């Protein structure tokens, strides 16, 4: 029995990105392909006193 | 002595006949009141309780 923000499956795990992403900033036009390297989860914040 | 005795019993049985009917209220209402309220969802699942 708890009360939580937001469920804590996402506080303890991530999700695997897949897809393409689009255009570059500079450079020769190319798109990278997204594979199960790429994590998707939560994020950490500094806070001093 | 007789309807001394008779003037107890009767006594105690109107006592248990007001008991049994204010536990009835009072269960019924309890119940009524239980089913009313109970889980609601939380701050992020929705907006509403």
């Amino acid at each position: 029995t708890a009360f939580v923000t937001f469920p804590e499956m996402f506080c303890d795990w991530g999700f695997a990105l897949g897809g393409t992403t689009g255009a570059q900033s500079t450079g020769t036009a190319h798109t990278h392909t997204l594979n199960t390297d790429g994590l998707a989860a939560l994020q950490i914040q500094i806070l001093p006193a | 002595s007789a309807i001394s005795n008779v003037i107890d019993w009767f006594n105690s049985l109107l006592n248990f006949q007001d008991t049994t009917t204010s536990n009835q209220i009072n269960q019924q209402n309890f119940q009524i009141a239980t089913l009313a309220s109970g889980i609601k969802k939380q701050q992020w699942e929705c907006r509403y309780s």
